[PDB]
């Protein structure tokens, strides 16, 4: 039946740094009137809801995006890839990595 | 302050709600046309009247903008779309009284009832029956007698109508910045932008007339022809010297001769062109013509349908008592979402049909990329015309045979050729004229030019002089012929289903030049041309954004409106009826008439 429970930001004054996040509801002034938080002859709300649903074509159905930044400040490292072993041998000369 | 940047605002908020709104008028339009029923009924009232209801306000607040400083063109364009205020520049009763003088002749004009006075009980209406009779049958005194009934118990009460409606819809024009209702028909056709490709009303107004003179030999060797095939048929029925009357045509309205082809077939020993039996015979049903229409799409070069169209989209039998209507239509729903609408038959006639609905998929998802009042075409003429090229270049022999439709040992002789071409043409060409001499009609009584009474005569003289059509019997200035059509109680511009034709073959004239394909013209096809599809959707992407003077560039070298292409089609027709009407001389006098 439609869903719209995800929404976007259409307008904003300035745009975003990078890694920030704005969650502000504040009424947009496009024009120069301003508006006290309401809808008016140069204001419109910044946040717009997507339609999404299983009808919806190619390009334009929801996607669900995760962004994995990977930081290396100078605290000690603490997340690590996995690290594989091998079999022990004995009484044969070889080289190892205990 | 500003107002060119709160403009693309204003812009941005009102698509963004209008691309979702008409995405859900067009999904409850589909749901009932697939679900005819009470309850989809509904769903379309509160999708419409919704949409309605919220795109007033959008015009209401697109006037804010004085629109004569704007520096964007494309922004300019489109904050004029909607500065119109539509049919709300009168006054509330008089919008009323517009809405149920519409109202009420489309319904009258709609329930066609007349019963033969013999037998009162049993009358015909509009469907089959009335218009088969005299559409299909071998007859004069009963074809006149439906062809006056079906004009007199309706045309007369269309004309009280009619005289209203034109005076209302002028003042509207007047009120509205137009000097008649024409030029509002024209208002579309003109565009005041670039240097070079400027285009104004009266240009198309006087360029229709202008090369209107060159197809004029054409249609009158195609009328003596048929007249001289009358006079095969028809024992002194028709004056040589003068034309052939009306209802005799096989038409209502004579628009097409088409179903006159069956008296006037030079060679029917060779049969048709069709490959139902070859389609039926290999067990071809309608995903496998779908199937085979698309593989000319794709090696045209237009891009593959996606996925989705092929599952949401209906395509053949309705089946149980879940009916769906039958009507070719293409569903362009938004956000990516496009459907067909079809009853699909193993029919050759079905072929062209779902190769036209293709190619109007097709250009509808070329210009997916323009904004929501820019996804249109450049003007009226090329959705038709793009769907129309395709069944032209689908019905060759050449591409059947390239698909295994047609038996590889054809023998094709110009003999079948020039009778296709003939067929082809009492299509094509028997309509040109009466289009002409409609819109004419239409724009000098839209002008105000001609008085109230002096309707019918000027009408009747000048499809004389142009088509050349006498009347079967006499007529009183009561009569509201023209108002008994289709788009004459639908408020429909109708110049539209002229240009297009003219378009067509220069593009098919252009795709044989984009084809390197030597031969005839009816003939040349742009089967695995790569070419012939890049060239047509360079300019089937740009959509209305463009104006249309300059659309029609990147496929024909000519910005001049010149019908070259028409002649050179019907080539080998021309010169075989100029070895055919030797002894019957061309042309009609406006002297004689059947009852006089
Ligand atoms: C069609 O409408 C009827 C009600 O008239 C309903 O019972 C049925 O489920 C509908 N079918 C679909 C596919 O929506």
């Amino acid at each position: 039946g439609g869903n719209y429970n995800y929404l976007y930001r259409l307008f904003r004054k300035s745009n975003l740094k990078p890694f920030e996040r704005d969650i502000s509801t504040e009424i947009y002034q496009a024009g120069s009137t301003p508006c006290n938080g309401v809808k008016g002859f140069n204001c419109y709300f910044p946040l717009q809801s997507y339609g999404f649903q299983p009808t919806y074509g190619v390009g334009y159905q929801p996607y669900r995006v995760v962004v994995l930044s990977f930081e290396l400040l100078h605290a000690p490292a603490t997340v690590c890839g996995p690290k594989k072993s091998t079999n022990l041998v004995k009484n044969k000369c070889v080289n190892f990595n205990f | 302050s500003t107002i060119e940047e709160q403009a693309k605002t204003f812009l941005d908020k009102f698509n963004h709600e209008a691309e979702d709104l008409f995405y859900q008028s067009s999904l409850a339009s589909w749901n009932y046309n697939t679900n005819i029923t009470e309850e989809n009924v509904q769903n379309m009232n509160n999708a419409g009247d919704k949409w309605s209801a919220f795109l007033k306000e959008q015009s209401t607040l697109a006037q804010m903008y004085p629109l004569q400083e704007i520096q964007n063109l494309t922004v300019k364009l489109q904050l004029q779309a909607l500065q119109q205020n539509g049919s709300s520049v009168l006054s509330e009763d008089k919008s009323k009284r517009l809405n149920t003088i519409l109202n009420t002749m489309s319904t009258i004009y709609s329930t066609g009832k007349v019963c033969n006075p013999d037998n009162p009980q049993e009358c015909l209406l509009l469907e089959p029956g009335l218009n088969e009779i005299m559409a299909n049958s071998l007859d004069y005194n009963e074809r006149l007698w439906a062809w006056e009934s079906w004009r007199s118990e309706v045309g007369k009460q269309l004309r009280p109508l009619y005289e209203e409606y034109v005076v209302l819809k002028n003042e509207m024009a007047r009120a509205n910045h137009y000097e008649d209702y024409g030029d509002y028909w024209r208002g579309d056709y003109e565009v005041n932008g670039v240097d070079g490709y400027d285009y104004s009303r009266g240009q198309l107004i006087e360029d229709v007339e202008h090369t209107f003179e060159e197809i004029k030999p054409l249609y009158e060797h195609l009328h003596a022809y048929v007249r001289a095939k009358l006079m095969n048929a028809y024992p002194s029925y028709i004056s040589p010297i003068g034309c052939l009357p009306a209802h005799l045509l096989g038409d209502m309205w004579g628009r097409f001769w088409t179903n006159l082809y069956s008296l006037t077939v030079p060679f029917g020993q060779k049969p048709n062109i069709d490959v139902t039996d070859a389609m039926v015979d290999q067990a071809w049903d309608a995903q496998r013509i779908f199937k085979e229409a698309e593989k000319f799409f794709v090696s045209v070069g237009l891009p593959n349908m996606t996925q989705g169209f092929w599952e949401n989209s209906m395509l053949t039998d309705p089946g149980n008592v879940q009916k769906a209507v039958c009507h070719p239509t293409a569903w362009d729903l938004g956000k990516g979402d496009f459907r067909i609408l079809m009853c699909t038959k193993v029919t050759m006639d079905d072929f062209l049909t779902a190769h036209h609905e293709m190619g109007h998929i097709q250009y509808d998802m070329a210009y997916a990329a323009q904004p929501f009042l820019l996804r249109n075409g450049a003007n009226e003429g090329f959705h038709e015309a793009v769907g129309e090229i395709m069944s032209l270049s689908a019905a060759t022999p050449k591409h059947l045979k390239s698909i295994g439709l047609l038996s590889p040992d054809f023998q094709e002789d110009n003999e079948t050729e020039i009778n296709f071409l003939l067929k082809q043409a009492l299509t094509i060409v028997g309509t040109l004229p009466f289009t002409y001499m409609l819109e004419k009609w239409r724009w000098m009584v839209f002008k105000g030019e001609i008085p109230k009474d002096q309707w019918m005569k000027k009408w009747w003289e000048m499809k004389r002089e142009i088509v050349g059509v006498v009347e079967p019997v006499p007529h009183d200035e009561t009569y509201c012929d023209p108002a008994s059509l289709f788009h004459v109680s639908n408020d429909y511009s109708f110049i539209r289903y002229y240009t297009r034709t003219l378009y067509q073959f220069q593009f098919q004239e252009a795709l044989c030049q984009a084809a390197k394909h030597e031969g005839p013209l009816h003939k040349c096809d742009i089967s695995n041309s790569t070419e012939a599809g890049q060239k047509l959707f360079n300019m089937l992407r740009l959509g209305k954004s463009e104006p249309w003077t300059l659309a029609l560039e990147n496929v024909v070298g000519a910005k001049n409106m010149n019908v070259r292409p028409l002649l050179n089609y019907f080539e080998p027709l021309f010169t075989w009826l100029k070895d055919q009407n030797k002894n019957s001389f061309v042309g009609w006098s406006t002297d004689w008439s059947p009852y006089a």
